[PDB]
């Protein structure tokens, strides 16, 4: 009559409250993130909020380069975010050593999702309060987005969004794909795809952006990289001339 | 440092095992899935419940191949099912194929899956699995079979059954329509009719996952050369193959 | 029913780990300490409450060295800080053994990051009762870091924690604004002394002892060294001249 | 593994788990033992909640540890098997290294030690068993009777009982058994054993089993009729008076 | 730590009973009924399935009667999963005995082993007991036909006729009324059906809800035979006694 | 209040306190009084010993660690044994492996790190004893105060135990007088005995009751008992 | 293959008198045909009025003397500064040596 | 529940204090030291007249020069005695001499703290403290005849005289008055009997009371039932006078 | 090696074992009983490596005596032999295998038949009419091949052993100091004390 909400055991209704409260934890950083697929690229966008003037902005980041090919964005407290990062980086390197090819995006998602399921079932391990969005241009499946949560769930996406205002981004993105009647962003260069992601982010949040408010990672053939404040600024000048 | 070496599932004064009861409640909320056994095959089906319009439900397999002749589907907690599919596939090799040089018969693999679910019912520091499984298979000396596996680790053989959200109404629909002389093509027809009652939303090849355990597929083997290798009895129907059958419904 | 604050690795309904927040309370309860990043290094400073005339001066050293190039200072439960530096030293030695190079600062930060974070994952351990300020010089510039009991850390232009964190953070912010190009190591030593003296207003009931250490590429060759003698006295003199 | 301290002290200096173990001994069927001049007699009661059993295959309440020492118990039957097995092994181990069978004192001291161990080890509850251990030391013609309890304490008795209504039968033995002169005959020693049981047992055709151990590994279990003869005679002793 | 969530499965009530054992027995009293009856020339095992559907398969199913050996079989009342774990260790123990001594395991030895494993979960480990009761039917050249029972408390006893599971009180009265020592196996089969028929929680007693097993000595072979009754064989043995 | 939070060591209070550590500190406060002090040439330990009866022994509070080092206890005697015996091993390791007398400051750091571990892990309790360590190494005379929380502090003089506030007040006043007792053992012991009387309050200190330890420049760590302390009364 | 032993030469000699006892030893230390040291002390004061020498392989000899000195130290700690009687030392050294029965100290030792 | 080795707000170990209450429920034990030898005495306390009183062994030998008396949960003392005996013989094997009465005790007390439920430091596996106190009495060359009291806490006090168990505070009040530095061994013999007679529930005799001593010359010896009865007879006649 | 012989007749098993124990150039004992009683109706004789010989025998003795008490029953010779074999067959691939050869001589009270088992140090068990271990067999096997009949009385069996012992005393280099002879029948085990100068 009390302790079924403290550890990961079933409640009379068939629920795991520790897992539910872990979802709540993912919204603690108050940051929204989204991901979109281009013709041959994949873009992650995340908000960057630096409340302190004493912080070094270049270290405040929730995007991680897991391998040469895989990139990951995280919603949730940073200690948990970096816990998941290091594990994923280790898991990717180990995969390469044992199997002789680079770990595909969707497999690393599965492996991380499986690891979460464990903290869901074992009592001494608490779930991590994070949602992990893996992106790459996989050599078999093309541009790819895969996302895992504290429940141990994971699935692929045409596009995705995560954060406090997640629902507004999602229905905005759906409405674009109904009109376009296809599941990707029809553009050759990744530059315009990044431009699309920001444009459709502002539109759904109703807040303008400067170079220090955002954070952009891009995945291409044989490379994943994160943009500098200056590359974002260049990209912001392009969208301003559009309207 | 895990100090949880005691059971989390124990007996209450009434004799109930609380955690197993609660695991069954979780399965009850889960999406409806079913199984039907024909004279010349078995069919297992479920609904691909979309978590978002943006998600790609093709990447989410609710149906899984265990051995080339054995398949599985579920109701309840997806995560739990996924890791169970992984363990079951491995145990089929380590406890059977690596010893006897052939794939385990349906009853024994089921027995081994059940065994894994039992341990979570008793081992220190764990909760039961929040899934019920439906396993359809074929082995030379038993023919076609279908079993249900529960969170407690119990398994029963079924001629036809359904689990989850709308099991009660589905079981009643199956009793009316099942006979011991059903062909496979008929068993698929019934499966689609039963599932149409559970789905409120879109009912098509994209929102329904459906697999069979039937005849040997030589074109799906991948190689020719061994006469005593004729290929998998498990086949997942494509989005296109389901829609063809829905047009004559 | 509640009770989500009785065990370490437990989430409360609002997504928080209450035991970690309680650890912070022990940190806020502690002696104030700071860090300034300059154009070629880092400076560290700490308050030392003189409870009795029987405390031997210059002896109860709170600032610790990791390897030869990293300095660490912390607020809160002192023994927890030491344990964390002991781990740091092992972690650094492990790095400078597999790889020949002495451990990079971002690298070292994460090593402490993951260790502290590990103490928020299980109910059989307690979180750390310290916020830690550490940094030094490596292959590409100087770095300053601050690490919370949650395992959270960021890079800093200036950092502060403890009883007088308010006063300090305000003082540092004026330095960031007024000196955009950068402060020099020599100046940052003098300046740190003022920040500790001004942050003492909160704890001003008992007298204190100033302790400064620094790591500068052109002033200490990139090696962490303490400030003693002439430069230590000059810094106190500068702080005393701007406290009047 | 699991090492939770289950046997712990309470505010007034009691180990409640050891205390509750005795409550299981009180629940268990009655057991008695009286020592004559040249023999020890052990007596036990059989329950009759259900009577459709097979007595041949169901374990009789008096166990043999070695060919010269026996053990009877009151309490949880499943626990007692674990104690019996361990004592049987130690019995063999002693013959192996000392080249002589165990004394009754020693074999009791071992059992008592096992029980005591289970009262200050983590992850275990104490045994819900008290034992009566009886026999003769090798080359010795002097009778031995010992009692152990869940706390691990042991002592030797002229006469003793354990289990349900042992209070009432100990009462009987305290006024009847003479220290000046024990029962001189093997026959009259069994008489005192059945008499003391008939207080608690009810008129029992079964319900009472007797085992008689003499020196030099001479142990024998009495039949229904042999016991019945004592039952037929004892109840005719009262009617004359 | 974990102290807070520990059920403490293996401790005594102030009364002297074992909580978990008692509650596991309460669990079993709700399971399907099983019956064992010993005749002079063999043994009979019979079990009631409990709740079943029309669509349930009975061909492949043998969920309550399990073969341990060429000469020993069991009736299960309780959790099937829990039971299979115990059946499997007992199947192994029998083979170990045969490997070691080149002789088939005597029935009580196998029974004692299983009862000791059950007793284990009663004194140490911190794990819940097995929610299972067994009826053992077997033959050896020492005692001939033996019938044993074992429960979660690790306790075993020998029986001429016995029941486990649901309505044992009612079933025990009806057997104790009609059992006699000079019974023949075919009379014992009849008794077994007659008992179950009056203590069923169902409308009528049908073949598909029943499982039957006999352990005879071949009335021509001169050696011990086991028989698990096939669906049709129960259907036939049900018409003979006039239940249809 | 604490109820629910005094649980066990691995629990923080809402205010940020560790009650198990605090309750350990309380066991010291009810232990018998002991005083420490030093100049530059010598370091002095003075402990008042507590009996259980007039028929009992005055249980020893001073333990030798190495030829140059040792300590006094207040609180749980078993725990002082565990800690001193750990310090003996660390002193010995430094002698054997390095041929180096272990520095007094480094000895404090090891006890700190040992105590800290008992305050962060489930199952373990904090040590229930406070320690005064005197030593003479390569940097002159030293006196350290140990707290079960892990807190170590070097001091000119100090006191712990029952009524220790009188001795600590007196020592704080006497600072400039004792620190300059260089090259005279007796006159540092004399200052120690006058410090311990400020915490007496109840009884007169006697010949089989006082404990004295000294170490310094030309003096190895040695403990005086019985008729050997008669002069300082 | 690596050989863990060597011979460092030297000779020791002990004689007891009525109220005294002497323990002597040459100060020379050698390897094969080379002199390592003309003055390398081999007989040590171990405290408690005991003198000891371990002649043979000096590395095993120094380990043993170091281990006995340390044994004396702990005998004082564990037994309230009691003196180690020479008969007790002998027995203690027996145990020190026999501990390495299957990989021995190559010393002939006198106290 | 709440941890085993835990501190009360008063700064004491729960389990240890509760264990001290269990010793108070034990049978009385009384030691006295002289310059002719230490003397031990215990109350048998047979719970039933059928109990063969001489099987109550509450006095044990550790070595020819070290004896031991118990009080409380006596079953616990079996391993304590085992470790006392072993240590005494091991010391002899290692040093060709007798273990110091002092060093012998210290070793027993090292066991006393060896309880817990977790790992930090050196590993000790025991679930609860011992529920028994010990009196340890003997002689060595260094410090003569000695009497120690060893509590489950881990501490040991040397005593000129000590009582433990049920009527210990009453006995300790009497021992305070009756002890002096120049008692003869026989005067300490009668004393144990007098103080036992007083605090026992039963009328003291040769069956419910046992005597033991230790001299340098004859070692440790348990008094036989015929010898004890003579001293009780001697005591009764000396009480008759004044 | 020492002499370990065994012969099964109509209603009994007879075991004959050398009395000598020799180490180096000295005969240390001439009255050594090289046998153990495993149960009332089962006997085992043993020869081989110095220490291993008795240690194994007593380890087996204890194990069968433990079984006897546990089950209040005596195991058949077949059962006992199968136990001994398994024990040896285990040790044969261990760090230091037992080096003991044994003969098991029992009387199956259930079958009313004598049984003789020969098992060597490797765990090679075989049932035989007559058996021998070591160099003894090189003389006795062919002698018994000739003089053995399966229906002989116990008295005739002792005559047949005497013919082996005389042969071995004539043609073998070792003085094995005679034999101790034991009978295993329906009435258990007994020793033929007057075999020396019969």
């Amino acid at each position: 009559a009390g302790y079924d909400r403290h550890i990961t055991i079933f409640s009379p209704e068939g629920r795991l409250y520790q897992v539910e409260y872990a979802f709540k934890a993912t919204n603690q950083t108050n940051i929204n993130s989204l991901a979109v697929r281009g013709k041959d690229c994949t873009v992650v966008i995340s908000q960057k909020k630096v409340p302190d003037k004493l912080l070094d902005p270049t270290t405040v980041s929730y995007i991680f380069c897991i391998s040469r090919t895989i990139g990951m964005v995280v919603n949730g407290p940073i200690p948990d975010a970096r816990n998941a990062a290091l594990r994923a980086k280790a898991e990717a390197a180990e995969f390469r050593y044992k199997y002789g090819y680079d770990m595909p995006c969707d497999v690393l998602a599965k492996r991380m999702a499986n690891l979460s399921q464990i903290y869901t079932q074992r009592a001494y391990m608490r779930p991590l309060g994070v949602i992990l969005t893996f992106v790459s241009v996989d050599e078999e499946l093309g541009p790819s987005i895969y996302k895992t949560d504290p429940a141990g769930y994971y699935v692929g996406y045409k596009a995705t969004a995560t954060g406090p205002k997640q629902q507004e981004i999602t229905t905005n993105l759906e409405n674009h794909f109904k009109k376009s009647k296809i599941d990707h962003i029809n553009e050759e260069s990744w530059e315009k795809v990044v431009e699309f992601a920001i444009t459709h982010m502002i539109d759904a949040l109703g807040t303008e952006f400067s170079k220090n408010d955002l954070e952009v990672g891009v995945a291409t053939k044989d490379k994943f990289f994160t943009l500098s404040a200056e590359n974002i600024e260049e990209r912001l000048v392009a969208i301003a001339e559009q309207d | 440092t895990d100090r949880y070496s005691f059971s989390l599932t124990t007996f209450s004064p009434s004799g109930k095992l609380g955690q197993i009861d609660y695991a069954l409640t979780a399965v009850k909320q889960g999406v409806t899935s079913l199984g039907i056994k024909a004279t010349n095959g078995v069919v297992i089906a479920t609904e691909k419940k979309s978590s978002s319009p943006l998600a790609m439900s093709e990447t989410l397999s609710k149906v899984s191949l265990l051995t080339p002749d054995i398949g599985a589907v579920y109701s309840g907690m997806g995560p739990d099912y996924r890791v169970l599919v992984d363990k079951s596939r491995k145990v089929a090799h380590t406890s059977y194929k690596r010893i006897y040089g052939e794939y385990p018969p349906t009853k024994l693999l089921v027995s081994e899956v059940a065994k894994i679910m039992q341990e979570a019912t008793q081992s220190g520091g764990v909760r039961p699995f929040g899934v019920s499984l439906l396993i359809a298979g074929h082995d030379e000396f038993n023919g076609f079979s279908l079993y249900q596996v529960d969170p407690s680790g119990s398994y029963f053989p079924w001629k036809a059954t359904a689990i989850g959200k709308g099991s009660v109404a589905a079981k009643t629909f199956l009793e009316k329509r099942w006979n011991d002389e059903l062909e496979l093509e008929d068993a698929i027809h019934i499966a689609l009719l039963t599932l149409k009652e559970s789905v409120e939303g879109e009912f098509n090849g994209d929102t329904i996952e459906l697999a069979i355990i039937g005849d040997e597929n030589p074109d799906l083997l991948g190689y020719t050369g061994i006469p005593t290798d004729k290929g998998p009895r498990f086949r997942k129907l494509t989005s296109q193959e389901i829609n063809d059958r829905l047009e004559a419904l | 029913g509640t009770g989500y604050d009785l065990s370490n690795s437990v989430f409360s309904p609002d997504g928080r780990n209450f035991q970690v927040e309680y650890a912070v309370k022990a940190v806020e309860n502690g002696t104030t300490s700071i860090g300034i990043k300059c154009n070629d290094g880092v400076v560290f400073a700490v308050e030392k409450l003189i409870t009795s005339k029987l405390l031997v001066p210059q002896k109860n050293v709170k600032i610790q060295v990791v390897d030869r190039h990293i300095g660490c200072v912390y607020s809160g439960l002192i023994p927890d800080g030491r344990h964390l530096v002991n781990r740091g030293r092992e972690e650094a030695a492990s790095f400078k053994k597999l790889y020949k190079t002495p451990i990079p600062i971002p690298a070292f930060a994460d090593r402490l990051g993951q260790y502290v974070q590990a103490h928020t994952l299980y109910n059989s351990v307690r979180p750390f009762g310290v916020s830690t300020i550490f940094g030094g010089v490596d292959k590409n510039g100087a770095h300053l870091y601050m690490l919370e009991p949650s395992g959270s850390y960021w890079g800093y232009k200036g950092a502060a924690t403890g009883k007088g964190r308010q006063s300090a953070k305000a003082e540092l912010e004026k330095l960031v604004d007024h000196h955009p190009e950068g402060l020099s190591a020599r100046e940052a030593v003098k300046q740190a002394a003022k920040i500790i003296y001004l942050a003492h207003e909160d704890n001003k009931e008992k007298d204190f002892e100033l302790e400064i250490s620094w790591c500068s590429l052109s002033e200490t060759n990139g090696l962490h060294k303490f400030v003693k003698g002439d430069l230590l006295q000059e810094a106190i003199d500068f702080a005393q001249k701007e406290i009047n | 593994g699991y090492d939770r301290a289950l046997s712990i002290f309470s505010p007034d200096g009691h180990i409640f788990q050891v205390e509750y173990a005795l409550e299981a001994v009180k629940r268990g069927t009655c057991a008695v033992g009286v020592k004559g001049k040249n023999c020890v007699v052990l007596g036990c009661e059989r329950r009759s909640t259900l009577k459709l059993q097979d007595t041949r295959i169901t374990p009789s309440k008096v166990s043999k540890i070695d060919s010269h020492v026996v053990l009877s118990f009151s309490g949880l039957n499943a626990d007692s098997r674990i104690l019996i097995e361990k004592a049987r092994v130690e019995a063999q181990s002693h013959r192996l290294t000392l080249e002589d069978p165990v004394t009754v004192e020693y074999l009791t001291r071992y059992v008592a030690g096992v029980q005591q161990r289970y009262t200050q080890s983590g992850g275990v509850r104490p045994f819900g068993v008290s034992t009566l251990i009886a026999g003769f030391d090798p080359r010795d013609d002097e009778p031995k009777l010992y009692q152990t309890e869940p706390s691990g304490i042991y002592s030797s008795w002229s006469a003793q009982t354990i289990g349900r209504n042992s209070k009432t039968v100990r009462e009987f033995l305290e006024k009847n058994y003479d220290r000046k002169e024990p029962p001189a005959t093997v026959e009259e020693c069994v008489k005192l054993t059945v008499r003391s049981l008939l207080e608690v047992v009810q008129t029992g055709a079964k319900n009472i089993e007797i085992t008689v151990v003499k020196p030099d590994s001479d142990i024998v279990a009495l039949s229904s009729e042999e016991i019945n003869q004592y039952v037929t005679q004892i109840e005719q002793e009262k009617q004359e008076q | 730590g974990s102290r807070r969530y520990d059920s403490r499965t293996t401790i005594f009530s102030p009364e002297g009973r074992l909580y978990q054992v008692e509650y596991a027995l309460e669990s079993i009293s709700h399971a399907g009924t099983a019956i064992g009856i010993m005749a002079s020339d063999g043994i009979v095992l019979a079990a009631e399935r409990k709740v079943t559907s029309t669509l349930l398969e009975q061909d492949t199913s043998t969920e309550k009667l399990y073969k341990l050996n060429d000469k020993i079989a069991v009736a299960v009342a309780g959790l099937t999963a829990d039971a299979e774990i115990l059946i499997n260790t007992a199947r192994i123990h029998a083979q170990n005995y045969l490997k070691t001594y080149n002789e088939d395991i005597p029935v009580e030895i196998l029974v004692r082993r299983l009862s000791d494993i059950k007793q284990g979960y009663t004194q140490h480990g911190g794990l819940r007991p097995f929610g299972v009761s067994f009826i053992y039917a077997g033959y050896d050249d020492r005692y001939g036909y033996q019938l044993y029972t074992s429960n979660p408390s690790g306790n075993y006893t020998g029986w001429k006729a016995i029941s486990v599971g649901a309505n044992t009180s009612a079933a025990q009265t009806l057997l104790q009324m009609d059992y006699k020592d000079d019974m023949k196996v075919d009379d014992a089969i009849e008794l077994a059906l007659k008992t179950l028929s009056k203590t069923t929680d169902s409308s009528a007693l049908t073949y598909d809800r029943l499982e039957f097993a006999t352990i005879r000595k071949g009335a021509n072979d001169g050696e011990v035979y086991q028989k698990i009754f096939k669906p049709q064989e129960i259907k036939d043995i049900l018409v003979k006694t006039g239940i249809t | 209040f604490r109820n629910n939070y005094d649980g066990d060591t691995v629990t923080f209070s809402p205010t940020g306190r560790l009650f198990q550590v605090e309750y350990a500190l309380e066991a010291i406060k009810q232990g018998s009084v002991t005083v420490g002090l030093r100049s530059n040439t010598h370091a002095v330990l003075v402990a008042l010993k507590r009996n259980a009866d007039e028929l009992s022994s005055y249980q020893k509070k001073i333990i030798k660690c190495d030829e140059h080092m040792g300590l006094s206890l207040a609180g749980l005697a078993p725990d002082a044994r565990v800690l001193s015996n750990y310090l003996r091993q660390q002193c010995n390791y430094s002698s054997l492996v390095f041929n180096r007398k272990l520095a007094v400051e480094r000895a404090g750091h090891l006890l700190c790190d040992k105590a800290q571990k008992n305050t962060q892990s489930y199952g373990g309790r904090p040590y229930g004893v406070g320690l005064l360590i005197i030593g003479y190494d390569k940097s002159g005379a030293h006196l350290l105060e140990f707290q079960p929380s892990g807190n170590v502090t070097e001091l000119y003089g100090t006191a712990i135990g029952a009524r220790s506030q009188g001795a600590k007040t007196y020592l704080e006043r006497t600072l400039d007088t004792f620190i300059k007792i260089d090259g005279n053992p007796d006159e540092l012991i004399k200052a120690g005995v006058e410090a311990i009387s400020q915490s007496l309050r109840d009884e007169s200190l006697t010949v089989d009751n006082l404990s004295i330890a000294i170490v310094g420049k030309d003096t190895p760590f040695t403990i005086y008992d019985g008729e050997a302390v008669a002069k300082y009364i | 293959q690596f050989n863990p032993y060597g011979d460092n030469g030297g000779t020791i000699l002990g004689i007891a008198g009525e109220d005294f006892a002497v323990l002597a030893g040459d100060t020379r230390n050698i390897t094969d045909y080379s002199i390592n040291s003309r003055y390398e002390p081999k007989v040590f004061d171990c405290g408690d009025n005991i003198v000891m020498s371990a002649n043979g392989f000096a590395a095993d000899g120094d380990a043993l003397v170091k281990r006995f000195k340390n044994s004396v130290k702990w005998y004082h700690f564990d037994h309230n500064d009691k003196k180690l009687s020479i008969n007790s030392a002998a027995r203690n050294i027996q145990h020190l040596l026999y501990g390495k029965r299957f990989f021995p100290y190559y010393v002939h030792t006198i106290i | 529940d709440r941890g085993v080795s835990t501190f009360s707000p008063e700064g004491r170990l729960f389990q240890v204090e509760y264990s001290l209450e269990a010793i108070k429920l034990g049978s009385t034990a009384i030691g006295i030291a002289t310059k002719e030898g230490v003397v031990l005495g215990v109350e048998k306390r047979a719970t039933s007249p059928l109990l063969e009183s001489d099987s109550i062994e509450k006095i044990v030998e550790i070595d020819r020069h070290i004896g031991c008396a118990m009080s409380g949960l006596t079953a616990d003392a079996r391993s304590m005695i085992e470790h006392a005996r072993t240590a005494a013989v091991t010391h002899n094997l290692y040093y060709d001499e007798d273990i110091n009465v002092e060093s012998l005790t210290q070793s027993v007390c090292d066991l006393a703290l060896r309880f817990g439920e977790g790992a930090s430091g050196e590993e000790r596996l025991m679930s609860r403290p011992f529920g028994v106190a010990l009196l340890i009495a003997g002689h060595d060359a260094d410090d003569g005849y000695q009497l120690f009291h060893a509590e489950p806490s881990g501490t040991f006090y040397r005593y000129n005289a000590k009582a433990i168990g049920s009527g210990s505070e009453g006995a300790q009040a009497e021992l305070l008055n009756e002890w002096h530095s120049s008692l003869t061994l026989k005067e300490a013999e009668l004393l144990v009997l007098k103080i036992l007679k007083q605090v026992m529930e039963e009328k003291l005799d040769e069956n419910n009371a046992q005597l033991s001593c230790i001299t340098k010359q004859d070692g440790f010896k348990i008094y036989d039932n015929e010898k004890t009865a003579e001293l009780i007879k001697e005591l009764k006649e000396k009480e008759a006078a004044e | 090696m020492d002499i370990i012989l065994g012969i099964r007749v109509q209603d009994s098993v007879i075991l004959a074992s050398s009395k000598a124990v020799t180490r180096g150039i000295s005969v240390l004992k001439d009255s050594d009983d090289k046998t153990r009683q495993l149960s009332p109706h089962t006997l085992m004789s043993f020869a081989g490596e110095a220490g291993d010989t008795v240690q194994f025998a007593e380890y087996i003795q204890a194990n069968i005596q433990l079984y006897s008490i546990r089950e209040d029953y005596e195991l058949s010779p077949q059962a006992v032999s199968s136990f001994v074999r398994q024990e040896l067959a285990k040790s044969i691939r261990s760090r230091r295998p037992y080096q003991v050869n044994v003969l098991i001589g029992g009387y199956d009270k259930k079958k009313n038949k004598p049984e003789l088992y020969q098992i060597d140090y490797l765990g090679t068990k075989v049932e035989l009419p007559y058996g021998a271990h070591g160099y003894s067999g090189f003389y006795t096997f062919s002698l018994l091949d000739h003089h053995y009949r399966p229906d002989m009385t116990t008295e005739e069996g002792l005559d047949l052993l005497k013919l082996c012992v005389q042969e071995l005393e004539k043609r073998m280099p070792m003085d094995f100091k005679g034999v101790i002879v034991k009978i295993v029948d329906k009435d258990g085990i007994r020793q033929v004390d007057d075999f020396q100068a019969q």
